């Protein structure tokens, strides 16, 4: 088992790496179709890389490309999407986010921290799974909390493996930098889930919508930083339609999946989206996905965040020709 | 009298696959043909090493690891190695692709010569200087082909702006 | 995870939980 | 005198022309140091190209590569920047704007138009002149009209040079795409003008600053064409300081040559900005315009139009790195 | 006789300037030193023709268009051109760099031959199959460079994106 | 070109005008 798995760790230590300015990753639509969970995890360590966070935080080095490359196993294989691409996703829109956007002439450093280790962290080792799932199928981690509880994990996995051997890059924090990583880590990694992020979302649209928004009021500028994240938890959408296809009907087939859990471990008479029947009518049960959070929050994040309006863009393209196929 | 031509043959390669940088596959075509022509081997297979394992076309891949083999073995040092007998397979000349240096980039096989039934000495060291011109040509062109591909993907990435 | 009841519905036939 | 800008004709007909997206025109901050005025014409014929005008205006080819050209000569060459390279900058801000911008998805081609066409002709035939200068040297253009005048004349030979021959882009054009064009482009290079611009701004940031803005209320919209249009009349300051200092410190030199036609043939008392005895308190006075129209513009132009946001950031950059050469 | 190494002259040209395509600059060493070498000309000048009008480093430019001049007589042409007595310069060897084709992408010129005071006819026809491997060289070589500055300066655009 | 006074001077010393 782990003997080709770490065959896989040469294959990190002998193949050629593509430069993430070549892979597009910059790029908010991105063809993440011919990448390897290899190369995801490279650009993942250009997502550590170029955010100044290492600099300014003192990680180690294989220490963290091993933290990439462990979340990159530590992942149950049978899980279609939810796993180490979909980490690549949120991040890639993260890493995006805070550099294409060229936030960090507004927020503090120690803000992008938080926002990149919650953004690989909004959804670790995820099981295919949501919360629903196991505050249903009764996993023991559901009765383990109560409120987002894949995401309560996600922190409590957070402190946890980063504190966790081959994972510190925690190490070389500083108490208050520290302080400020975990607990803002805390509340952005309790938005990472799409529903606090419904819960938190409206001070912000509040405090956006009238260009009053101010990063020396920081309680504001943390809760954009949760709006951040959770802009990152769904950015597979955003993706190429020839690629997309493959990212949102495995959306499809993976709820299909866990909808086959629905529907075996737990027997609910099917609702309209995870119901495979509705092979040719889930995209529109995604758009109103899409307009319920991704479109919502795109907004905001384009009246302040800038360069990161094709986030939004990068989505809506995908609207109609999802329709297409909501469209028998 | 006849002791002078297989340089110029060597002339011919040059001047053909120097000349055909452009795409990799037009140069297997030229060398495929250039080498069943000169070799006298009704067929060959090029290996190419990766690391741990060698890499070759011969256009379904063929694979086989450093450590494992016997032509593997000469990946695993490079040593140019007859066969006389194989075992219409009767001999095979297992010399490294090689480039710059000695260094195994990958295992080239003749097989079946033409004029002797055997292999030769003289089969051999021919085939190691043939393998300057290919080697060359193979680590240049390639040279070309990922400056090609990754620089032109780059402005593939420069497209939002 | 209490939240709108708009919203619930929508929470069990979007992506959310 | 012909014979050598003909054969600069040559040199069109015949040197190698690197690609725009070889040329960093996309990326705002670009660097126009290397640039000659055929390259920078080249540049202008891809900001004819790729805006979807010619398609939806049937311009004709030579005839506006040439128009390009003929613009290109036109310009006095006593001028120092506000020549062929002003106009670069200024479209290269309009075409980067309606592309790199992507405002595509939001506004009209129409207006697309309507912002090139201007963009092009917000300075066109600029004589080292601004309207001040005639307005008191008193050339006849001056006395030709009252406010603006340099842009009332920039319009007026919008409409004329469009209709005079070699220029006549305008040719493919439907009557009302024509209509909308002259006038949105009258009311545009009005606003070319920093000053006019000034005059129609405050309704527009009214509009802007609460995110109320709507492009399904056209005259809104039409405003937002002539707030781009004066965001992209001082696009120079955009550039890198090994570049900047050529471009600012001609608009030191040439507002010098103007500003010994201020002591010459004007003989006012200094002014400190345009006195060259303020070399090293000159960019404090860049600053003090680049706050009252740069900032306060690209503010609007980035909580509105998204990409553009760098060619905010493009400007701030020089700031203090201008603060050094103003601190002696 | 002497026969066989002016020909493996064009094989060390070849096995030289094809190792070359790194750099154009350390191309110009190798040949100019080459050239200096084996042409026996005392000194050269090599003119490349750009539409209408020749390019020389002889690294201070050299231009004159192709309509002017005697050796842009030849880049009107692309004759080779033997000036056995020129008017210590005492005859010129005035023929095209060529390339792929007989068509002027150039105008060399070879001056003061040792060997013979005069340049012979045969110095003339070999200069050009020296020409061979050197306008290869130089196309190709060109045609690495271009691709680099162009292709590099584009991913220098990506920047934003 | 008539302007808000407090910009005038900033018409008056600066590049507008």
């Amino acid at each position: 088992s782990h003997m080709e798995e770490t065959r896989e760790l040469q294959s990190l230590a002998a193949a050629v790496v593509p430069s993430a300015q070549t892979l597009k990753i910059t790029d908010f639509s991105f063809s993440d179709f011919e990448l390897s969970d290899l190369e995801t995890a490279l650009c993942t360590i250009r997502m550590f890389t170029d955010l100044n966070l290492v600099q300014n935080f003192q990680m180690k080095h294989e220490v963290l490309c091993r933290w990439i490359l462990s979340v990159k196993k530590n992942y149950r294989k049978n899980v279609a999407y939810h796993n180490w691409r979909h980490a690549f996703n949120t991040a890639q829109c993260m890493f995006a986010a805070l550099k294409a956007g060229k936030i960090q002439n507004k927020l503090t450093d120690l803000e992008i921290l938080a926002l990149l280790i919650a953004a690989l962290s909004h959804d670790l080792d995820h099981r295919g799974v949501n919360n629903s799932y196991i505050q249903r199928s009764e996993h023991p981690l559901a009765q383990l909390y109560c409120h987002s509880i894949m995401e309560h994990h996600h922190f409590d996995q957070c402190l946890m493996i980063l504190n966790s051997p081959g994972n510190q890059i925690l190490s070389g924090l500083s108490i208050e930098e520290y302080k400020t990583t975990l607990k803002i880590i805390k509340q952005a990694i309790l938005a990472t889930d799409l529903a606090l992020y419904i819960k938190r979302r409206g001070e912000f649209f509040e405090l956006i919508r009238k260009n009053q928004f101010n990063l020396e009021d920081p309680h504001q500028k943390e809760l954009f930083l949760a709006m951040l994240m959770t802009a990152c938890d769904l950015s597979a959408i955003t993706k190429p339609w020839p690629i997309q296809q493959r990212i949102a009907e495995l959306v499809a087939t993976e709820f299909w999946e866990q909808g086959d859990l629905e529907r075996t471990v737990l027997q609910q008479q099917p609702i309209p989206m995870m119901d495979r029947n509705k092979r040719d009518e889930l995209p529109k049960l995604q758009v109103g996905f899409i307009d319920f959070v991704c479109t919502q929050l795109y907004e905001a994040l384009t009246h302040v965040s800038e360069d990161c309006f094709p986030l939004l863009d990068g989505c809506r393209k995908n609207r109609q020709k999802w329709q297409a196929l909501a469209e028998q | 009298q006849k002791l002078k031509c297989e340089c110029q043959a060597l002339l011919q390669v040059a001047k053909n696959l120097f000349t055909h940088l452009d795409d990799v596959s037009v140069l297997l075509q030229e060398i495929i043909t250039e080498a069943r022509n000169l070799s006298n081997a009704e067929i060959c297979s090029v290996f190419l090493l990766d690391q741990n394992e060698l890499v070759a076309k011969v256009s379904y891949e063929i694979r086989i690891p450093a450590d494992q083999g016997i032509a593997g073995h000469v990946a695993t040092t490079g040593q140019i190695l007859n066969i006389p007998d194989a075992y219409r397979t009767r001999n095979i000349l297992c010399f490294p692709i090689k480039n710059e240096n000695q260094e195994v980039i990958g295992v080239a096989e003749l097989v079946n010569k033409i004029n002797g039934p055997w292999f030769s000495k003289f089969d051999e060291d021919l085939a190691t200087a043939f393998s300057i011109y290919c080697g060359i040509s193979i680590a240049h062109s390639l040279l070309y082909k990922k400056v090609n591909e990754a620089q032109y993907r780059s402005h593939l990435a420069n497209e939002m702006m | 995870e209490a939240f709108n009841h708009l919203e619930l519905h929508e929470l069990a036939q979007y992506g959310i939980i």
